[PDB]
RNA sequence: GAGACUUGGGCAAUGUGACUGCUGAUCAGCAGUCACAUUGCCCAAGUCUCUU
RNA sequence: GAGACUUGGGCAAUGUGACUGCUGAUCAGCAGUCACAUUGCCCAAGUCUCUU
């Protein structure tokens, strides 16, 4: 693997 | 604190229910349960101040951790009126006694401390359990299993089951663990533990207003991908890491103790090998989990911690492995940064580049963490941010912190707002990254967070429980939640309103995470269901519950006084007791545990214990019992182990080894190992090792008697013996001038006075005698003239002549004296000798047959003078005359005869144009009618001196006596004439000064013979010897290669032993008070220096298994003046010392004359009249001439007089008056102080060492029973006295030396002494702080002996090379030359600071700044700018290194050569002005007196201010420094510079 | 050659002050090495009852 | 897999004890020596008595 896989900036602080 | 302490809506009924019975409260954190505990204390505050023995009580506050102990201590101090005891281990509690505990209980009405401290307090029964009114239990959810809470609670059953203390349980979370299913099965465990019901607030809804202080935060969660993708470099480094793991498994470190698994399964690697494996495992775990950029800081952490471990390593084997590990971690860092730099080619915006590389190389989870933080804060105000972040591991915390600083710095939006921090549990990791361990930050991170300095807090599980923190506004749980209690308390750390709880979870593990969280929610909702559904009933009668709960384990043991041993506590006490044994080189101080094999169980206990494990306990090789003890059959290995430990404890106590406290016993004394063999002779004098005197000058001045010399006892001649006559020669030294005509001519005359002896006399050297005209040299005849008393009447006439000589010609007499012929103490005769047949001189019987009664001067009338025949001119030449008309009876010496002069004489300077006849008629014509014989004869006369003690050197000056003196002429018939010749009179004046040197010269000869006989010197120069005359002690104030030392040159050779001159011994005899031209004080210093060196070397050789502290504290008493006094008293020397000033007129008893014998008897044999008779009574014994010159005793009237003298003293104000001061010389007593006697002891030592060398001196020191001989071999030379061991020598072979000696030849290039054994050098350069001290030692033992070596060498050199310097400057010069600062300058000049091995914070730079100061100042010896601290180590390094040089060859000449090569400039610079201490110099000023203020602790430095009246101005100056003794010198340094005006 | 006498100078024996070279005890602060004890946790393996 | 239980590696937290190291302050002991206030001894300069 040359480099990590970037993650999406947006998400949600979903209630648990 | 405040009056707003009114209770909440629940605590009143809470404490009301607590009063009825034991209770446990379950309320969430931040609800003031500590306050309701204080309220309980208030309710139970009835009987506190009363003592326990009178029925009083107290309380006990149980704790969990020392930090929480301090927190609760502050909480109870702020709002209570009682006294609280803060009890924590590792201080006090393990050293306190029952008295201290009881006294603290008397004052302290309540106590706080950790669990085990109270366990030891109660089980050992310092105080009875019933003495506590209530017991307060914090974190009661821990009260299960083998935790100390349960162990303490166990004591209640075995104790008195009446009037028990109350127990209260407090916990934010009731259950610890994951067995949350059927929580009713868990609650009742803690319920029966304290046998009290659980209670919770019923009105939760109404008190949720107060619960708003602990508001439930919102619960959100962040889901991140967990894709299994890893980079290439990780696989590159993993193979090398496992290669290093193998290589470490192949390391060759020294032996290590037994280490294996918990259940005693297969062996485990030693700690020093497995610690690095554990560290690398955790590093790899972090690298895999959090990302490459995380490892980029983790690797720096590994570097900085491996450097610490390398610095702290003792054995050299560990250092190589740690250096290899450090190089490996350096490679890892290099490759990580290589990856970083291979990336980041996209952009040149360094801030944006750093932020983007952090975003990229971060794992998706940490990326989500970063941007969740970014969106949560978004550049809000710093005060709005206050939160806790919880991760799992400590190195995780450190690495997360290290990456967060860089992330924050890479973002301007968070740069000014975020201030992260981290702290962890007990495994205290260094809170720094880029520096070695040198930090001292007293304020812990919790205090920093409480101050508001930090806003974001990273922490491990350390902060989950107990510690009280501000109600933080956020909670981010980076690592997965795994336990119920931790989740409950972490959600309780967002105590404030509007708080946010953020949990980071994996995408592929999100479903199980939400399932687990839901299960935790159900459990937390169901915890209160047991109490809500509980049937309303008490918790009391079920004692069987408690009995079954605690009887499951192993039963305890108890004995008298209530001391109870906890079986679960047996391992700790066994390990502590077995750790007190004297270990071998690698002896093991722990019991060895070995589980028996399968079929050995029946071998010991039978087939009944097939499944029940049995283990043996093996005692150490030095235990009280060398056997082994086996465990009872138990169902598991751990219970078997604890049972074996308990049985071992029981047997050890039943054998009496362990005391009632069960603590291991101690040691009493060590110094008394030698205090019995060295100081045993004090007891017969009333003294002991532990006895000292400090009052009334007791044991400081002691009354002693004197004995006549061995050659004067029984010396009185008798009839029919060969008597020996020694004539006296008086050689004039002064030139023959007009003033010195008579004292020269009449002193060179053949006529002399001699001494008749029945004994022999040695050859006595010439001594000087100072009279008014000058100095006289006196020598005694070597060969006596043999004469025989051929008639009793001849002896009687000689003795009468002696008596009348002393009675009249010198007037040295007293009324109560009696002519002595019976007593033999200093009894002899003096007799003139004249030419009778040839050159040999016989008795001048003409004198003795005439001068039985001296011619009594009387007045002559004109009728008598008319009948008186005309005197011839020869009748007065050389005769003695005196004037009878005058009232003066003083004798007058005839100087010049007048054959050519008439009474009508010529002119004179005063009576110009006057004759002597006219002058005498005018002056004394009242008592002369007329001169009937008025023709052809007058006399020219000169008077003679009256002084007798002709000892003072300068009395004979003539500079101002050179002036004109009158010429005196008398008329003969008016002056009475004596037939005695003034020729003999002039010599007979000097007699008492001759006798009081003959006395002590004979004493000195006796001592010289004794000290030449004991040391078996009977060689050629000691029987046919000729004694050099008396020397003058001028310093008595009465007006490149090396030169080898003369003090030691007479140790390896015998030709250089100079014969011990009798003058040296006589100097050693005479004290200062006698005031002669010679004294003992100069030899004093050398003698004391040799005594110090010998004592230190002897002790350091006999006791090579002792520390220098004990050596010093024993050689103190060995060399103390109290020891020397008693030693020399045992030597019975004091009978031969010269102290008194020789007052002849009053105290010097005549030899052949003494007071009456009956007086001696009844005044010396009677204790009741010992010192009651005073001199006033004695002087009244004016006995008759026949009663004092023939009869020899007192008459009846005189008898009554001197027997009532004491009674009259007892009936007058003379009662109680001292009659011993110079009025007890009749019995020969003398009062001498201790300082004199001790000084003569080492003065004899100095004489012996000077004339006979070091070896003979040390051999003689054996004679004084100070240096006790060894039984195996009596004693050896001062050199070759084999000393050394495990503290004077390095305990490593030659291979390990170079690893501690990086450079040796460079030290050699200056020192000049090629060491043949570098172990001494290494031990000399090893500082105590250096890690090897625990196994090899420190340079302390070497500095102790090098101190004495340098001291004595310098003292001897300054003694021998400077012959006319008093000790006032000798000690000053040596102290200046042995001062620590100049030693430091010597060290830095020769550059020994390079090789010195030490590891300490301040020592690291003190040496560098001092050497920089010296180099800037050009190596200027201070004997100074900005009060720079002197590195006192360097001087101690030289002190130890000189000894190291000495021991390598055991020769002192080589050491002196090296020392001279070292000190050559210093011994040429100091001799000029001998610089003194600057404080001393300031106090030396006449009126500019100093006064120094108190020490000031205003900061890390200290200072003192001084005042001096310079130019009569009340000036004030101040100085700063590290210590008071440093500023004081610098304060004086500024002040003395101020005197430069 | 002595005495009386004054001023000053110098030396030795008691009470205070202070320096040098060894040290010890106590208190406080900081720091290191090592052993052992308790709670809870996941991971891997194994035994038995037990569901399949 | 559940339950009972064991073993091994690992994690977090808590605590006891031993050992020595560094620093600052306080107290006291040992040896050498010096400066300021008390008696005795010897001198410098000068006065008087006594002795020609
Ligand atoms: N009745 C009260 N009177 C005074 N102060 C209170 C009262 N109740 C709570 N407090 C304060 O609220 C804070 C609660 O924190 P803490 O005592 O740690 O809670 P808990 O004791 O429940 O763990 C304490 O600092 C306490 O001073
Ligand atoms: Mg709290
Ligand atoms: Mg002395
Ligand atoms: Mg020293």
């Amino acid at each position: 693997i040359d480099r990590y896989e970037q993650v999406s900036k947006d998400f949600e602080f979903i209630k648990i | 604190e405040d009056v707003e302490i009114k209770p909440r809506g629940y605590q009143l009924r809470l404490v009301d229910h607590l009063t009825k019975s034991n209770g446990i409260v379950y309320l969430p954190t931040g609800s003031g349960k500590t306050f309701v505990a204080i309220l309980v204390l208030k309710r139970f505050s009835q009987d506190f101040d009363k003592p326990i023995e009178s029925g009083g009580k107290r309380a006990l506050f149980m704790c969990n951790t020392v930090e929480l102990a301090r927190q609760q201590a502050m909480a109870v101090r702020r709002c209570t009126n009682f006294k609280v005891g803060f009890y924590v281990g590792e201080q006090g509690v393990d050293d306190w006694t029952r008295g201290m505990w009881s006294d603290e209980i008397k004052k302290n009405q309540v106590l706080v401390g950790t669990a085990q401290v109270f366990l030891d307090m109660v089980t050992q029964t310092y105080v009875a359990l019933s003495s506590l009114s209530v017991v307060i239990i914090d974190e009661c959810h821990h009260g299960t299993g083998h935790h100390p809470f349960r162990e303490f609670m166990r004591l209640f059953t075995i104790a008195n089951q009446t009037k028990l203390p109350r127990v209260v349980g407090l916990t934010g979370v009731l259950i610890k663990g994951n067995e949350i299913t059927n929580v009713a099965t868990k609650l009742k465990e803690l319920e029966i533990t304290y046998r009290g019901n659980i209670i919770t607030v019923s009105d939760t809804k109404e008190m949720e207003n107060v619960m708003l202080y602990a508001t439930k935060p919102t619960e959100v969660m962040v889901s991140f991908p967990h894709q299994e993708q890893v980079l290439t470099v990780t696989r590159l480094i993993s193979a090398e890491i496992e290669k290093f793991y193998v290589s470490l498994d192949l390391m060759n470190i020294g032996v290590q103790p037994i280490r294996r698994s918990k259940s005693l399964q297969c062996l485990r690697d030693p700690s020093k090998k497995s610690f690095v494996k554990q560290l690398f495992n955790d590093f790899l775990y972090q690298m895999k989990e959090y990302g490459i950029y995380a490892a980029s800081i983790a690797i720096i952490s590994l570097i900085v911690e491996f450097d610490i471990k390398r610095r702290q390593a003792e054995t050299l084997s560990v250092k190589l492995m740690h250096r290899t590990a450090l190089t490996l971690c350096e490679k890892i860092r290099h490759l990580l940064v290589q990856k970083l730099q291979d990336m980041t080619y996209d952009d040149d915006d360094d801030n944006v580049n750093t932020e983007e590389v952090i975003m990229n190389f971060s794992t998706p989870k940490v990326q989500r963490f970063l941007m969740s933080l970014k969106v949560s804060f978004a550049d809000k105000d710093p005060k709005d941010i206050c939160c806790l972040v919880f991760v799992e591991r400590r190195y995780t915390c450190k690495c997360i912190y290290g990456l967060l600083l860089n992330y924050i710095q890479s973002t301007p939006e968070l740069r000014n707002v975020l201030t992260p921090q981290f702290m962890v549990g007990r495994n205290n990791i260094s809170p720094d990254f880029e520096s070695v361990l040198e930090r001292k930050w007293q304020k812990s991170a919790i205090q920093q967070f409480r101050d508001g300095n930090a806003n974001l807090m990273i922490c491990s599980s350390v902060l989950e429980e107990g510690i009280d923190v501000q109600a933080c506004n956020h909670v981010f749980i980076l690592d997965p939640v795994k336990t119920f209690n931790m989740y409950v308390q972490s959600k309780g750390r967002a105590r404030t309103t509007e708080a946010k709880f953020v949990l980071f979870t994996a995408d592929k593990e999100r479903e199980k995470t939400i399932q687990q969280i839901y299960q935790y929610r159900k459990a937390h909702n169901d915890i209160a269901e047991y109490l809500k559904d509980r049937v309303l009933e008490k918790t009391e009668p079920e004692l069987y519950e408690i009995k079954g709960h605690f009887q499951d384990d192993i039963d305890p043991f108890t004995n008298e006084n209530g001391a109870v041993l906890l079986p679960n506590n047996a391992l700790a006490i066994l390990h502590r007791y077995c750790q007190t044994i004297p270990t071998d080189a690698f002896g093991f101080v722990i019991p060895w545990f070995h589980v028996l094999q399968e079929d050995e169980r029946d071998r010991i206990f039978g087939v009944s214990a097939k499944g029940k494990h049995v283990i043996s306990i093996n005692m150490p090789v030095n235990c009280m019992l060398r056997d082994t003890i086996y465990s009872d059959p138990m169902d598991n290995v751990k219970t078997a182990k604890i049972s074996a430990a308990f049985k071992a404890c029981k047997v050890l106590y039943s054998l009496g080894e362990l005391n009632e406290r069960f603590v291991p016993k101690t040691l009493k004394e060590r110094v008394a190992s030698i205090a019995d063999v060295h100081f045993e002779h004090w007891n017969k004098y009333g003294d002991s090792v532990t006895a000292t005197v400090n009052k009334a000058d007791k044991s400081k001045d002691r009354t002693y008697k004197t004995e006549c010399p061995l050659e004067f006892y029984d010396a009185l001649p008798r009839v029919g013996e060969i008597c020996y006559a020694y004539e006296i020669f008086l050689e004039p030294q002064f030139e023959s001038c007009e003033y010195t005509e008579h004292m020269y001519l009449n002193l060179q005359t053949p006529r002399n006075y001699a001494i008749l002896l029945r004994n022999k006399l040695p050859r006595l050297a010439e001594m000087p005698l100072f009279s008014n005209q000058g100095k006289l040299h006196v020598r005694v005849a070597n060969a006596p003239l043999e004469v025989i008393i051929q008639n009793s009447e001849q002896l009687e006439l000689l003795h009468q002549f002696h008596g009348m000589v002393f009675r009249d010609i010198l007037k040295i007499w007293h009324p109560f004296f009696v002519l002595d012929r019976r007593s033999k103490e200093n009894s002899y005769l003096v007799v003139p000798l004249i030419l009778g047949a040839g050159e040999q001189k016989c008795f001048d019987w003409e004198l003795m047959t005439n001068f039985r009664r001296l011619p009594q001067s009387h007045g002559s009338n004109v009728q008598q003078r008319e009948q008186q025949p005309a005197p011839r001119p020869e009748d007065f030449e050389g005769k003695i005359v005196t004037q009878w008309y005058a009232n003066y009876d003083k004798p007058m010496l005839v100087t010049k005869v007048h054959r050519e002069l008439t009474p009508l004489s010529y002119m004179e300077k005063n009576q110009q144009d006057k004759t002597y006849y006219e002058f005498t008629m005018s002056k004394y014509g009242n008592r002369i009618g007329d001169v009937v014989h008025k023709d052809k004869f007058m006399i020219e006369v000169r008077d003679l001196t009256e002084q007798l003690t002709f000892y003072v050197h300068n009395r004979g000056k003539f500079n101002a006596k050179s002036k004109a003196k009158m010429k005196v002429i008398l008329i003969p018939e008016l002056c009475f004439n004596f037939n005695f010749p003034g020729d003999l009179w002039l010599k007979l004046i000097f007699l008492p000064s001759i006798l009081n040197r003959m006395y002590f010269l004979l004493h000195a000869e006796a001592l010289r013979k004794r000290f030449n006989t004991y040391l078996n010197l009977h060689l050629l120069p000691f029987n046919g010897t000729d004694y050099m005359p008396r020397p003058l002690e001028i310093d008595y104030s009465l007006k490149g290669k090396v030169k080898p030392l003369l003090i030691l040159q007479k140790t390896v050779s015998k030709e250089h032993i100079t014969p011990a001159e009798q003058g040296e011994f006589l100097a050693a005899i005479t004290a200062s008070s006698a005031a002669d031209v010679f004294d003992m004080e100069r030899l004093e210093i050398l003698g004391n220096s040799f005594l110090k060196l010998s004592a230190t070397l002897y002790l350091a050789s006999k006791y090579s298994d002792w520390n220098e502290g004990t050596l010093t504290e024993v050689k103190s008493k060995l060399v103390s003046n109290r020891n020397l006094l008693f030693c020399l008293i045992d030597a019975d020397i004091p009978k031969t010392l010269n102290t008194i000033q020789f007052t002849p007129r009053y105290t010097w008893l005549p030899p052949g004359i003494s007071l009456p014998h009956n007086v001696l008897a009844l005044w010396r044999e009677n204790p009741e009249f010992a010192k009651i008779i005073g001199p006033h009574n004695l002087r009244d014994l004016a006995l008759g001439d026949e009663e004092s010159l023939v009869k020899g005793n007192c008459s009846d009237i005189n008898y009554n007089r001197f027997v009532e003298g004491c009674r009259a003293n007892g009936q007058s104000f003379y009662a109680g008056a001292d009659f011993s001061s110079e009025v007890n010389f009749c019995v020969g007593l003398v009062t001498i102080p201790n300082k004199v006697i001790a000084d003569t002891l080492e003065a004899l030592l100095g004489v012996i060492v000077k004339n006979y060398g070091l070896q003979h001196a040390f051999k003689m020191l054996e004679y004084f029973k100070i240096c006790r001989a060894d039984i195996d071999k009596p004693l050896t030379q001062l050199l070759n006295l084999e000393l050394g061991g495990k503290k004077m020598r390095a305990n490593v072979n030659t291979t390990e030396i170079d690893g501690f000696l990086i450079n040796h030849y460079y030290l050699e290039k200056n020192l000049g002494y090629t060491f043949k054994d570098r172990r001494y050098l290494l031990q000399a350069l090893t500082h105590p702080s250096y890690p090897t001290n625990r196994i090899t030692g420190s340079y302390q033992e070497l500095e102790f002996i090098g101190n004495a070596i340098l001291d004595f060498l310098i003292s001897a050199y300054i003694f021998e090379n400077n012959t006319k310097m008093n000790p006032g400057a000798l000690t000053d010069l040596r102290s200046a030359l042995v001062n620590n600062t100049t030693l430091a300058c010597i060290c830095v000049r020769h550059r020994l600071h390079f090789f010195i091995l030490a590891e300490n914070a301040k020592l690291s730079e003190i040496i560098s700044k001092f050497v920089n100061f010296q180099e800037s100042q050009g190596h200027r010896v201070t004997n100074m700018s900005t009060n720079v601290d002197v590195p006192k180590a360097l001087g101690d390094v030289l002190e130890a290194l000189i000894a190291a040089v000495y021991l390598d060859c055991r020769d002192l000449q080589r050491t002196w050569e090296v020392i001279f090569n070292l000190f050559e400039p210093e011994l040429q610079e100091f001799t000029r002005k001998v610089p003194i201490n600057h404080i001393r110099q300031l106090v030396e000023h006449k009126h500019a007196k100093p006064v120094f203020s108190s020490p000031i602790v205003e900061g890390e430095t200290v200072m003192v201010s001084c005042q001096f009246t310079c130019m009569e101005k009340t000036i004030k100056v101040y100085g700063f420094g590290s210590n008071k003794d440093q500023a004081k010198l610098s304060a004086a340094k500024h002040a003395l510079q101020q005197l430069s005006k």
